[PDB]
RNA sequence: ACCUCGGAGCAGAACCCAACCUCCGAGCAGUACAUGCUAAGACUUCACCAGUCAAAGCGAACCUCAAUUGAUCCA
């Protein structure tokens, strides 16, 4: 549950439910899944970097839809 | 009448590409890709191996 | 070859075969392509990359190597970073 | 046991049946070959002009040879205002105006083949800066065959 | 005496390779040639030996096509703007008609 | 085979294992002349360990 | 051994006698349009046509929309010829002309457009878009009422819905405003419905808005027999399309079978099939109009679905099929060590029984 | 140090380089120039 | 006299096809300097060796020609 993460500052909770929102469920819950490998032990220390990684980096096509989005703004252009 | 001839890059790689040349003509200066560095740089002819 | 030989009474290796080909435990022997550091100038880059290729051999080819060399050759060997672990053993492989 | 909402009932394969959508994601195909002819078929969708003797008509194609938006000086729409219907005025016009259509179309992005004389010649270079100035950009992305 | 000599080579075992509705994978050679006998079409590659390959995983099906060369093919323009006016040249064009669809949407997850 | 070797009781558990015990429960054979230089613990089974 | 040719050869009807006293094309772009007419042309040979082109049925799609508007093509043309002799009269208009500095009015332009050949390419584009194929199985009607539908973003902002351009779920949260012109005495009926985004069927569409019985231009005062949800297409499932319809009714209609309940957020009663609708009432009225729109997923619908729906969000991913890869050879003669790594299931190192 | 060495010499390369590219590519469209001028001769 | 390589006929239409059979050629030249790297699927001169084409990808940009050739060891 990424809300109640005292193990997490609040300022990076924060950041990651804005920058992970396609992996909270509807509970509230942070969801990561590793299967590059057949031992366990090696996708869990997979998740877990995944986990350290999401924190570090909250303490620290698009071609495509930004020209679709430019022209949805010249249509968009209509004031009142 | 032509030449094959060492090319070998200034960027300090120790890279080196084999071309010819005609034998009548200058020394080759060019710009080539140089893996090391990633990147075009100068190469200089610094020898000549055969005749081709 | 020789098949018994005169002191110890035993077949012997080619070691020609031995300095040319490798042997993966599985019975598949590898080689290098011929003419791969000839005449590159002459080559083009595809050309070139083919020759670069590690090869496999013919069914033929490989009892031929098999005869050539003895059983000491084909023991399985558990070297320390040996880069052909991964292939000394067939996977998937069906008649 | 839980008992399952009556909403949640999903199949599992969605059947997107808009003809649009493989091409607007990119992982649609583009017709390869014909490499030894002109024009090429590789494209969604294609700007086409035809300039006859008295009009100018260009046309946004899809590859199947359905024509998705046009404009043409025989129409009164552009005649009314244009003083003649075959002139470098004529190609612009034409060329803002199907800018518009293809923008409300949702047609941002087509291939134009010209030919060479037909890009050098100065009547289609105002249809394209019409076009790119009126926002579509006359290169399609690329397919992401992975 | 018989003062001819050379004319020793062997054939080049060219010509077709995947003949009319067979089955091809992408990469698969479908035709080779030494002159453009028959004409890349759809989903077909050539091959600068003018070699032609499946591009796309289908069937292969041969048609008759019209021929609209390059406009930069200097030799080709030259003889279709010297044809007769009506007439409109055609060629054998070699189809791939794709098999299988690009892909499918399929349940990743239910968040 | 480590796991499976202490089940069937052939290498006690209560003990130091080494490579003699290894060689004793017969799990392992080494062979010195084929330049073996000892065993390797592989990560294999590490799951059910 | 030859066979006759099945029909008429492509270059035969040609006189090959007089060949330098038949005319020749010099232009390739001549050549090329003689070339594009015979490629349309229906040949009885083997064809890209045959094998690439789409085979509908020959059934001359049944038209099922209001009569053409009657105009008088003498007075209409007699008009418009005066109003170009006025136009080439403006001396100034020459000047800009040939100076190359002249313009075109596109408001003007795209308002007198809507009213004349409008409609369609209106047609034309829902055509493309495949909407009659999906919403009336095939049957075309020609969109002879302007219907102006524009959603209210901002304050100040409205966000157009013309024939097929991109409106976002957050742009699409609240209902449409709409405006069609019309006169008094006419009911009709506004329709919001998305063809792709049914998630359990495959030939099922939702129904979002069911505006009946409607005054006239008045939108406000019609019956809501089925309220606005907000557009739900899911993450990873691609462009939809969302299509508004615009029916003329002529007797009042009484909508009790197609009544959707007052907060309806049962997916299962909000699907439609527009088809079905139209057939039972098809002697009561005949659409007029179509504003359609294209709608992928954005953070609005997380909500949608979570709060409104009751629901978990769907999530869809596209996958490709698997490589070919034929079967694996016990001597494969000279392929690279890549060959065994295609047939490998896994990277990491394996034992055996050791 | 024999990396060090390798890689700062590779370093003071690449950072005359530019300069280089530079006056080389005015050497090469200059050698245009008088290819010119003696075929306009 | 010939011995290796390529084009045409014999060998008319998938492939293949011999003669101290009938003809013609090759043992390069020109351009480039990403003529970088890599990688599915194929072709194949009737074996092997050798030879040929190539999607996708990384990185950039925004090859003509028919043959035009020589293995291993060794240097
Ligand atoms: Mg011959
Ligand atoms: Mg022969
Ligand atoms: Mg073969
Ligand atoms: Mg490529």
């Amino acid at each position: 549950h990424l809300a109640t993460a005292e193990w997490i500052a609040e300022p990076v909770r924060q950041k990651i439910a804005i920058t992970h929102k396609n992996k909270i469920n509807r509970l509230g819950e942070l969801i990561l899944t590793s299967e590059s490998s057949r031992y366990q032990f090696r996708n869990l220390a997979d998740c877990l970097q995944k986990i350290r990684d999401m924190i570090t980096e909250a303490s620290q096509k698009l071609h495509r839809i930004r020209i679709e989005n430019m022209n949805r703004e010249r249509l968009r252009q209509k004031r009142i | 009448k032509n030449i094959l001839v060492r090319m070998v890059s200034e960027a300090g790689t120790g890279f080196c590409f084999n071309t010819k040349r005609n034998r009548l003509r200058e020394k080759l200066t060019l710009l080539h890709y140089d893996p090391v560095v990633k990147q075009r740089v100068l190469f200089v002819e610094k020898k000549k191996i055969r005749s081709l | 070859l020789t098949y018994f030989s005169a002191r110890k009474g035993k077949r012997k290796t080619v070691k020609a075969v031995i300095d040319r080909f490798l042997r993966l435990h599985c019975g598949l022997w590898v080689r290098r392509k011929a003419g791969y550091k000839k005449k590159l100038w002459k080559k083009t880059p595809a050309r070139k990359k083919r020759l670069r290729e590690f090869v496999f051999c013919n069914k033929t080819q490989s009892k031929l190597l098999d005869k050539m060399t003895t059983s000491f050759w084909k023991r399985r060997n558990w070297y320390v970073d040996d880069p052909y672990q991964k292939y000394h053993d067939r996977t998937n492989l069906k008649v | 046991e839980v008992d399952p909402v009556e909403n949640e009932a999903v199949a599992p394969e969605f059947t997107n049946r808009n003809p649009r959508n493989l091409e607007l994601l990119s992982v649609a195909r583009k017709e390869r070959g014909w490499r030894t002819v002109f024009p090429s078929r590789e494209f969604w969708h294609r700007l086409r002009v035809i300039r006859t003797q008295h009009h100018v008509e260009a046309l946004v194609e899809h590859q199947n040879g359905k024509v998705v938006v046009s404009a043409s000086t025989r129409e009164w729409a552009i005649k009314k205002h244009l003083y003649s219907t075959r002139n470098v005025v004529a190609c612009e016009s034409i060329g803002r105006v199907l800018a518009q259509r293809c923008l409300e179309a949702g047609i941002n992005f087509m291939v134009y083949q010209p030919t060479p004389w037909e890009a050098a010649s100065d009547s289609m270079k105002r249809l394209q800066s019409a076009m790119t100035e009126g926002g579509v950009v006359l290169r399609e992305p690329q397919r992401i065959y992975e | 005496s018989s003062k001819n000599l050379g004319g020793k080579s062997s054939g080049r075992r060219q010509g077709i390779k995947k003949m009319e509705g067979h089955y091809v994978h992408a990469g698969n050679i479908i035709a080779t040639q030494r002159h453009f006998r028959w004409h890349p079409g759809a989903h077909v590659g050539v091959g600068k030996n003018k070699c032609l390959y499946a591009l796309e995983e289908g069937i292969v099906r041969y048609t008759k096509e019209v021929y609209v060369p390059h406009p930069r093919n200097t030799e080709a323009v030259d003889l279709i703007t010297r044809l007769p006016k009506g007439a409109v040249l055609y060629k054998t064009f070699v189809h791939v008609v794709p098999a299988k669809p690009e892909g499918t949407f399929k349940l990743v997850a239910m968040l | 085979r480590l796991q499976y070797l202490i089940d069937l009781g052939r290498v006690d558990p209560s003990q130091p294992i080494d490579l003699t015990q290894l060689v004793n429960g017969r799990g392992v054979t080494i062979q010195p002349l084929k330049r073996d230089y000892g065993v390797q613990l592989v990560e294999e089974g590490a799951d059910t360990f | 051994r030859r066979t006759p040719p099945l029909g008429p050869m492509p270059n035969s009807d040609i006189d090959l006698s007089n060949l330098e006293r038949l005319e020749k094309y010099r232009s390739f772009d001549r050549y090329r349009r003689r070339a594009e007419q015979e490629a349309q042309a229906p040949h009885w040979w083997r064809t890209y046509r045959e094998y690439f082109g789409e085979k509908t049925d020959p059934k001359e799609k049944i038209d099922i929309g209001l009569p053409p508007p009657k105009v008088s093509r003498t007075q209409q043309l007699l008009e418009r010829k005066q109003a170009i002799q006025e136009l080439r009269a403006n001396v100034e208009e020459e000047r800009a002309a040939r100076l190359r500095t002249a313009s075109v009015p596109l408001d003007a332009v795209r308002a007198e457009w809507e009213r004349t050949c409008g409609p369609y390419h209106k047609q034309r584009l829902a055509e493309y878009y495949g909407l009659y194929r999906d919403l009336f199985h095939g049957a075309t009607f020609v969109p002879r009422v302007p219907l102006h539908v524009a959603y209210a973003v901002g304050e100040d902002d409205l966000m157009p819905v013309y024939c097929g351009n991109e409106v976002t779920p957050t742009e699409a949260a609240q209902a449409p405003e709409v405006t069609y012109e019309a006169e008094e005495g006419s009911l009709w009926t506004l329709l919001l419905t998305s063809l792709d985004g049914h998630l359990l069927e495959p030939d099922a569409e939702y129904l979002h808005w069911l505006l009946t019985n409607i005054p006239g231009n008045r939108v406000a005062e019609g019956q809501v027999t089925c309220p606005y949800l907000p557009p739900f297409p899911a993450r990873g499932s691609g462009i939809h399309r969302l299509a508004f319809l615009l029916f003329k009714q002529d007797q009042p209609i009484d909508f009790s079978e197609d009544a959707r309940p007052s907060p309806c957020y049962q997916l299962a009663q909000r699907t439609f099939r527009t088809f079905d609708f139209y057939k039972k009432h098809q002697e009561t009225m005949t659409p007029a109009g179509l504003s359609f729109f294209q709608c992928r997923w954005d953070d609005s619908v997380t909500y949608i679905f979570h709060q409104l729906l009751d629901m978990r969000e769907p999530v869809f991913e596209f996958v490709r099929p698997p490589p070919y890869h034929p079967k694996q050879k016990r001597f494969p003669h000279r392929q690279p060590l890549r060959y065994l790594d295609r047939y490998r299931d896994s990277h990491e190192p394996t034992y055996g029984i050791y | 140090q024999k990396r060090r060495e390798r890689e700062q010499h590779i370093a003071e390369c690449m950072a005359k380089m530019p300069q280089m590219i530079v006056n080389w590519q005015q050497q090469q469209r200059e050698n245009w120039e008088k290819a010119q001028a003696d075929k306009e001769r």
